[PDB]
């Protein structure tokens, strides 16, 4: 119970690693949704919870869920499987493998520096120490959208109905 | 940096990676944008409640709806391909080498 | 640029056999990334195919690497002249002619002989007068 | 066997067949995104490694 | 496409454009490229063939990479910054990261591969609209944050992109794919004095624009998407290739054309920087491009090619439209070098 | 009279590429109107 | 006459000749004034005058 | 901004999620305002070069 | 080098303190260049749109010569205020800056010996 | 104002214009066929425009003063040199077959125009689709070189493929010991120099490739001789198809647009009849290209621009 927020990340890594190495679309799809609901799980456990509920709702059962019915009609005659690939098992094991390494050597030794300096101290160790009062923070900060956000709501509602008519012009077909 | 940080930009670079390295559908490359971007949701959404950016709460939001625009363009791209040559194979896309 | 340092902090004309090793890692360094770039966009037929391409490029430069930094070296520290492009030209024309070897062609020999040769006594020219390949914006 | 072979040989004639043969290098291209891709991951990766950029 | 809808679509490509450059915000600027990219992609299947939703499918590819790419790059900088105003960079990486996704955007040389297939696979108005209106937004961000890039990684490709305009361009037979290659080398010259004077890359961006509006509109009045085809043209309206020879006289940088002035004030500022080198290796390189611009002109106005019988025919034949300010950019692309001091007004 | 170029001389530029080599010796050049023919139905 | 279909350009467009001559007296007096106020402020201004 | 059609209108349009220091809602302070505001206290208006 | 200068208010083409130097003269060289490109613009144009070069629609020759020398004017005092700027701060960063700018010990050449080379 | 996007924005609809006959008919046949009758009646007593088949000069007909220009200026092929010495070394065969399916198209464009422009329908004698019965019967008299039927194709290809087929393929039955009767009671000399072999190649391509290939885009009415001179059965039947064949019932107002938008476009009409495929029998050499142009330019009225040429009575060119 101590780490719970390192499990879920390397669980997210995982995930990355299992859909990134490409195997037919409905299994990518599957990892990509495993690693989204391990990553509403991360933000949950920081506080983000309406956040992280929009990345269910929207993400896993909207955006995925659409890629999935899309993939149930463009796909191959036998719908490929992950083993039918040498490639796809290499690719996985290579990063599952340079995963471990690192989780390893972040915990043994936490002053790791790929690209990037990082210690595994912990993680509930960054938290800071108040109190939020009788309000979400989260949701004072996202409500802000309809009255300190207008241009942000202005240019989101234009692209979002250019996205219609630019869906409708493209998939015409003529 | 904390660890969890660590994680969450080696996912980003990882679907990079996967989205690089072609393989012979088109919905695998699209799925390793949408890992590409959900890594880029959790990191803002990280930084952002740690730091306690309250205004910038909303700023996911936005990532989120853009890039989902994105995607749904990219998937009739990918449709109006798969009609033409009856799958969504990349190596149907040459025909501009000449 | 360690692979680079190492090169240059040690003095012209002297340790041949370390000026040597540096080129020729130089050299091998370069023929890797430019098998790299063969390699991703003109695919071979089979992954034993690549390796082929990949290691004649690589023993090729690394070949041109190692015949510069010997002939540059040998005739700097036989002639007492570590600050003269003349060593540095006798070692691109070196490296010109073993690429033409490499290609077996006398007339890429011979080309490569003169233009390498003229290039690396430029560099050895800029690296006498401080001149910049980027130069860092002042004005 | 001076101005109509070697004249011509050693400056345009030289310089012209260097550009022709860089030109077929550089533009006969297989038109596939999957490679094109994998060469630009080879430049992400030069550039944030030897390639002295992030540092 | 409806009229309506088409004119709708090039706003808002036009509103993202500015969006990139009115925003003090970096997640606004991603909204820009965002939107831009979005309205863009209709336009190039406007004529939906498969060359057409080819060259549709390798932009958003490429496009949506450069974007997710800014986007972490713009995240890496909040994390060791907590800053969103669009400023130097505080963190190394993210800055190669936003340099490489701006590159992508614009197609320097090593993410070059997309503009000559998505030029020859859209129309000469969508390939018009590519090669001029898409430049503005990834070069002014560029511009903005031009305090804090790395010399030497936008010097490579900016090196890089004029030497493979050069050879690329040589091989061509296609004018849209001639095209690309002149605009990857003329991304290359402008964003090799990007480090040292962005008011030079304004200048030059602005002669660029010209000089290739003019070509495209030239091209669309001929109808001519080959060489031979533009080999015709002379015999049917030999005003047109006679112009046209003028203006790749000016894309070669010859004086005492406007094109000509770019070159000349970038070499100034280079050397000012005690960079010689470079200057003249670019210098050299262009001599490539100029020498399919001759080609170019020597098929079209300086020699007559065979015609064909049917083109008797197109002889009793007027234009039904009229390509808008050709005129105009016909002799901004060609006269304007005694203007030259004007440039400071882009201080 | 002055010497104009005839067939032979326009077909240098008629060709896929400028250099033909055999790597490109199945190019051919893009369709007149930009459109390829559909596949298979 | 002599075209068998109308000219589109048989006769001035009289609204667009008109429009443009007007425009084009309107830039001439709008510069010369400019210029004249011009002088005036640079010349108060500097203390010529 | 490249163009700053903001500070020319007088308008915001994005400047108020710009920094953690400018105005929140109900006043929630950011984790780090004392500092960030400190910082741009000091490096107002002396140019970038300086404030490095 | 000019962007992020004091004072620099946005969009504006012209600052109210360039109206402190000579506006350019109605007959001046640069001026009249652009009158001259301006009916260029309309020769060119009376040749694309196949109509008589020299003699087809005066009017729309010379609304070309008008507007190009109607822009030419105003960016004509532009340039000279952005120099007469960067004269005016080139000379306030010298005074500022006196240990920068040192007053050199002028010589003449007949104290100052300058080597000989022969030709010959 | 041109037909253009501004027009169709505010309230140019062709649907609201269509009617039940606004249709565009093509009579095809043999030569001596009689298409002409057939044509011309169907016109007449159904309310359409004829368009007389498309000659050499028919471009000539549409543009400057509707004269006949001299054939070196149009044309550049004669049909009673084709009728004389068809193998001729000159390519005069494909030269001629060219032009007038350039002419055809051109023809087909302006009829398009019509219909589209105001809602009348139009009929034809041939159009684009039966161009190429003469091509394949002038092949099998080995006329024409086979490089010069894949240019043909290429051409066909690229520019038909752009238009809307007719509603209606009437097609007048007459067999070829008629039609040689025929050739031989109207006495033009060149026409009497037919072999009876061109007429049957000419038969057997109308009748299998094109008769049966309309009929899946359109609705073909063959009526022999006999039927023929009954205009009235002939309409008759014509109103009493349905048309729900083809690309025209799925037609809406934003394809008519576009459509309008080249059909109107008469360069654009045009633009890939002289593609770059160089043959012998149509490629014109620089010199002779240059000098026929500067005589076609040196045709009053031809130099600038209609209304600006002051040689033959335009006004106001100063402002203009
Ligand atoms: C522009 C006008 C376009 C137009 O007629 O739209 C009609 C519009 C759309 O008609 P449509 O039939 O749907 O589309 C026809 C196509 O546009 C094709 O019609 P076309 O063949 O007449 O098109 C010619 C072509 C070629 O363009 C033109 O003929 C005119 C545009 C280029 C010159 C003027 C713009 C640049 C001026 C500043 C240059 C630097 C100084 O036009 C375009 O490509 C238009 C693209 C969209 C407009 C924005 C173009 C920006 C180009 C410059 C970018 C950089 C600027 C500086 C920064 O209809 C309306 O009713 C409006
Ligand atoms: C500083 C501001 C300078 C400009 C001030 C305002 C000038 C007048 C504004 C109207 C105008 O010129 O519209 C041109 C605008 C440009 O389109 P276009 O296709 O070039 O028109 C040419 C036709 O021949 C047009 O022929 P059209 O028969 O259709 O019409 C004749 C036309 C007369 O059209 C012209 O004279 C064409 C435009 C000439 C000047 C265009 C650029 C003006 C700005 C200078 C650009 C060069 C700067 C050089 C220096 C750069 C830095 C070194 O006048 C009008 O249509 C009425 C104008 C008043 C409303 O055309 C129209 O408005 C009519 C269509
Ligand atoms: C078309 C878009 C129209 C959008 C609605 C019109 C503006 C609505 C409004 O009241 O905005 C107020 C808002 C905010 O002004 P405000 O007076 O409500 O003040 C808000 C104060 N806080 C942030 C503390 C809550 O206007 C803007 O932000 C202007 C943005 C640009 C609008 C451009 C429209 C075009
Ligand atoms: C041929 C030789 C000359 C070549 C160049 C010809 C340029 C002709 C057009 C010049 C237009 C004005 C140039 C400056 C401009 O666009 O805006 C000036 C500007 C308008 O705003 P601006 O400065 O944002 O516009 C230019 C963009 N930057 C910031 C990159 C310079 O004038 C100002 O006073 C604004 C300053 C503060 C901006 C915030
Ligand atoms: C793990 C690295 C990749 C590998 O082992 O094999 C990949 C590939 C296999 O060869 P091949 O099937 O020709 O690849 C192109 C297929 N269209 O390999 C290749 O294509 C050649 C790669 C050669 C690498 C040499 C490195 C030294
Ligand atoms: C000079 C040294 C002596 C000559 C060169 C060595 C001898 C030799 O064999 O030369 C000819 C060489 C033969 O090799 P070859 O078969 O052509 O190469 C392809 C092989 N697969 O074929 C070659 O191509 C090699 C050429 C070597 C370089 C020749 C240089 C001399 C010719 C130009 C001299 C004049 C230059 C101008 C002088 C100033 C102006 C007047
Ligand atoms: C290999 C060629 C490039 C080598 C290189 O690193 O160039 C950078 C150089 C400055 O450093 P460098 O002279 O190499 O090392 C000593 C510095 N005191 O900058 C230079 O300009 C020196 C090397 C290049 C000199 C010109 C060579 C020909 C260019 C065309
Ligand atoms: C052509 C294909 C290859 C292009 C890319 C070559 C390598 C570019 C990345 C490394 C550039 C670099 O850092 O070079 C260092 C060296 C001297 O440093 P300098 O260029 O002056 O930059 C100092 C910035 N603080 O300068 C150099 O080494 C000069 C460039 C040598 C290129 C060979
Ligand atoms: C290189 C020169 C560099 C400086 C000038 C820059 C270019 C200016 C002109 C640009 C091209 C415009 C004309 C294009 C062309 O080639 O036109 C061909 C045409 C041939 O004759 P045609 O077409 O029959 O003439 C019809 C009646 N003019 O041509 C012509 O008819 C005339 C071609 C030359 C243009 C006329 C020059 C003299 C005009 C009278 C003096 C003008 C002085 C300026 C002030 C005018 C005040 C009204
Ligand atoms: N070579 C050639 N000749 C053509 C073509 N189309 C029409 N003609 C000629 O056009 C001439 C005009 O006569 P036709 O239209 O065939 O017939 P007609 O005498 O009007 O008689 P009907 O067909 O009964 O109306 C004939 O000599 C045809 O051979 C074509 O595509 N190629
Ligand atoms: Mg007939």
């Amino acid at each position: 119970t101590m780490y719970i927020a390192f499990i879920l990340s390397t669980i997210f890594v995982i995930g990355f690693v299992g859909f990134s190495s490409k195997p037919s679309p409905i299994y990518g799809g599957l990892g990509l949704i495993v690693s989204g609901g391990v990553g509403c799980g991360i933000v949950l456990n920081f506080g983000g919870s309406f956040l992280g509920l929009m990345v269910f709702l929207i993400y896993l059962g909207g955006m995925l869920v659409v890629f999935g019915y899309t993939t149930a009609m463009a796909t191959e005659m036998y719908p490929e499987v992950w083993v039918s690939n040498k490639t796809v098992f290499g690719a996985f094991v290579s990063g599952l493998m340079m995963e471990f390494c690192m989780v390893y050597y972040a915990l043994k030794e936490e002053e790791v520096e790929i690209i990037f300096k990082f210690n595994g101290l912990g993680d509930w160790v960054i938290y800071d120490t108040g109190d939020s009062g009788f309000f979400s923070e989260e949701a004072m900060g996202i409500a802000a959208l309809y009255s300190y956000g207008t241009w942000l709501v202005i240019v989101t509602g234009w692209s979002l109905l250019i996205g219609v008519v630019v869906i409708m012009e493209i998939t015409r077909g003529n | 940096m904390p660890l969890v940080y660590m994680n969450i930009i080696m996912a980003f670079a990882i679907a990079l990676a996967g989205l690089l390295m072609y393989r012979s559908h088109l919905m695998s490359s699209l799925l390793c944008l949408e890992g590409m971007m959900l890594s880029l949701f959790i990191m803002s959404t990280l930084i952002i409640l740690n730091t306690h950016f309250t205004l910038a709460n909303m700023m996911p939001i936005i990532l989120l709806v853009f890039a989902a625009c994105e995607a749904a363009l990219g998937l009739s791209l990918l449709v109006m391909v798969s009609n033409t040559y009856g799958t969504d194979y990349v190596q149907n896309l040459n025909l501009l080498q000449c | 640029k360690t692979l680079l340092h190492k090169y240059s902090d040690i003095p012209e004309g002297t340790e041949c056999h370390r000026k040597a090793y540096a080129s020729t890692s130089i050299g091998g360094a370069t023929g890797l990334i430019v098998s790299a770039y063969s390699i991703a966009l003109k695919p071979p037929a089979s992954f034993l195919e690549g390796v082929a391409r990949t290691g004649r490029y690589t023993f090729t430069s690394a070949a041109i690497g190692a015949i510069f930094g010997l002939t540059s070296c040998i005739s700097a520290q036989v002639r007492e002249k570590p600050d003269d492009p003349l060593n540095y030209f006798i070692g691109g024309c070196a490296g010109g002619l073993t690429l033409g070897a490499r290609t077996r062609s006398y007339g890429i020999g011979a080309a490569a002989c003169a233009y390498m040769g003229l290039t690396a006594a430029l560099v050895k020219m800029g690296q006498l007068e401080g001149w910049q390949v980027f130069a860092e914006p002042k004005v | 066997l001076l101005d109509l072979i070697w004249l011509e040989t050693i400056l345009p004639k030289t310089t012209s067949f260097i550009q022709m043969k860089m030109s077929i290098m550089v533009s006969n291209q297989k038109g596939l995104i999957k490679l094109y891709f994998l060469s630009f991951l080879i430049t992400i990766m030069i550039s944030m490694t030897l390639f002295n950029y992030h540092e | 496409m409806n009229p309506i809808i088409y004119t709708t679509l090039i706003m808002t490509v036009m509103s993202g454009t500015m969006l990139v450059m009115i925003s003090s915000h970096w997640l606004l600027i991603w909204i820009g490229f965002e939107m831009n990219l979005l309205a863009m992609i209709p336009v190039l299947m406007k004529n939906f063939n498969p060359r057409a939703t080819e060259a549709a499918t390798k932009y958003f590819l490429t496009q949506a990479t450069a974007s997710m790419m800014l986007m972490m790059a713009i995240i890496i900088n909040l994390l060791y910054s907590g800053q969103w105003t669009i400023t130097k960079m505080f963190n190394p990486v993210a800055m190669t990261m936003m340099t490489m996704a701006l590159a992508m955007k614009l197609g320097l040389s090593p993410f070059h591969f997309w503009v000559p297939e998505v030029t020859q696979g859209i129309s000469l108005q969508a390939g018009l609209l590519l090669l001029t209106w898409q430049k503005l937004a990834p070069l002014s961000v560029l511009c903005q944050i031009s305090q804090s890039i790395n010399p030497n990684l936008m010097l490579t490709m900016a090196m890089l992109s004029i030497l493979i305009g050069g050879w690329g361009g040589l091989n061509q037979t296609q004018l849209r794919k001639i095209m690309a290659y002149s605009s990857i080398a003329h991304m290359g010259w402008m964003t090799a004095v990007l480090p040292y004077n962005t008011t030079m890359t304004i200048l030059n961006l602005l002669i660029y624009i010209t000089m290739t509006l003019a070509m495209f509109m030239l091209l669309i009045h001929s109808s001519a998407t080959t060489t031979l085809s533009l080999s015709h043209t002379w015999n049917k309206m030999p005003v047109i290739t006679s112009l046209m020879m003028v203006t790749l006289l000016s894309m070669g940088g010859l004086p005492p054309l406007s094109g000509f002035m770019p070159k000349w004030m970038i070499i100034q500022e280079m050397t000012k920087n005690e960079s010689i080198i470079m200057p003249t290796l670019m210098a050299m390189t262009a001599l490539l491009n100029l020498y399919f611009y001759m080609r170019l002109a020597y098929s079209s106005s300086l020699t007559m090619f065979p015609s064909t019988n049917n083109m008797k025919m197109k002889w009793q034949f007027e234009h039904t439209k009229q390509m808008k300010l050709l005129p105009t950019m016909i002799v901004l692309s060609t006269l304007v070098l005694p203007m030259t001091p004007a440039l400071s007004s882009l201080n | 009279r002055q010497w104009q170029p005839d067939v032979e001389w326009a077909e240098q530029f008629g060709g896929a590429v400028m250099y033909p080599t055999k790597e490109t010796a199945h190019w051919k050049p893009p369709p007149w109107n930009d459109v390829d023919p559909p596949k298979d139905t | 006459k002599f075209y068998i279909r109308e000219p589109p350009h048989g006769s001035p467009d009289w609204l667009k000749v008109g429009l443009t001559l007007g425009t084009s007296v309107f830039l001439w007096i709008y510069l010369i004034k400019q210029h004249k106020e011009d002088v005036l402020e640079y010349k108060r201004r500097n203390g010529l005058e | 901004p490249f163009f700053d059609v903001q500070k020319r209108l007088g308008l915001d349009l994005d400047r108020w999620m710009t920094i953690q220091s400018a105005e929140q809602p109900h006043k929630i302070p950011g984790r780090c305002h004392a500092f960030e505001k400190e910082w741009i206290e000091c490096a107002h208006g002396i140019g970038g070069i300086r404030a490095e | 080098m000019m962007s992020g200068r004091p004072g620099r208010v946005p969009l504006q083409f012209l600052p109210n303190e360039a109206r402190s130097l000579p506006p350019p003269k109605l007959t001046d060289p640069r001026l009249v260049y652009m009158g001259f490109l301006g009916y260029c613009s309309g020769l060119i144009d009376n040749a694309i749109r196949r109509r008589p070069v020299v003699s087809a629609g005066l009017h729309r020759q010379l609304l070309y010569v008008t507007s190009f020398v109607f822009f030419g004017y105003y960016l004509l005092k532009r340039q000279d205020y952005m120099y007469a700027l960067r004269d005016h701060d080139m000379f306030a960063y010298v005074k500022s800056h006196p240990e920068d700018f040192p007053e050199k010990d002028k010589k003449t050449y007949g104290e100052i010996l300058e080597e000989f080379h022969p030709v010959r | 104002l041109q037909y253009g996007p501004l027009a169709f924005v505010l309230g140019e609809r062709t649907t609201r214009k269509l009617t039940e006959t606004s249709k565009v008919i093509t009579v095809d046949g043999n030569i001596c066929s009689g298409k002409g009758r057939l044509a011309r009646e169907i016109a007449e007593k159904l309310g359409l425009r004829h368009f007389p088949e498309a000659g050499i000069h028919y471009a000539d007909s549409t543009t400057g003063d509707g004269k006949p220009l001299d054939v070196q200026l149009s044309g550049n092929c004669s049909l009673e040199k084709f009728y004389d010495d068809p193998k001729s070394n000159d390519g005069n065969s494909y030269r001629l077959q060219s032009w007038l399916y350039a002419s055809r198209l051109l023809q087909y464009a302006d009829a398009l125009e019509h219909l589209l422009s105001t809602g009348q329908g139009v009929v034809l004698e041939r159009s684009i689709y039966s161009d190429f019965v003469f091509l394949e019967a002038m092949y099998r008299q080995g006329f024409i070189r086979k490089q010069c039927v894949e240019h043909y194709n290429e051409v066909k290809k690229v520019t038909a493929c752009e238009y809307l087929p007719p509603h209606v393929v009437v097609y007048v039955d007459v067999p070829v010991p008629e039609i040689q009767s025929r050739i031989q009671k109207k006495g033009n000399p060149h026409e009497m120099k037919i072999t009876a072999a061109y007429l049957q190649d000419i038969e057997n391509a109308y009748k299998k490739t094109f008769l049966p290939e309309m009929s899946e885009k359109c609705e073909v009415l063959q009526y022999s001789a006999r039927e023929a001179e009954d205009a009235e059965k002939v309409v008759e039947d014509i109103e009493y198809l349905k048309c729900d064949k083809g690309p025209w019932p799925d037609q809406d107002d934003r394809t008519f647009h576009r459509l309008r938008m080249l059909v109107q476009n008469k360069l654009e009409v045009l633009n890939y009849t002289t593609i770059p495929v160089y043959l012998p029998e149509i490629t014109i050499g620089a010199h002779q290209s240059d000098r026929v142009f500067q005589k076609f330019t040196e045709l009053p009225g031809r130099k600038y621009s209609p209304g600006y040429n002051e040689d033959v009575g335009d006004k106001w060119i100063w402002l203009k």
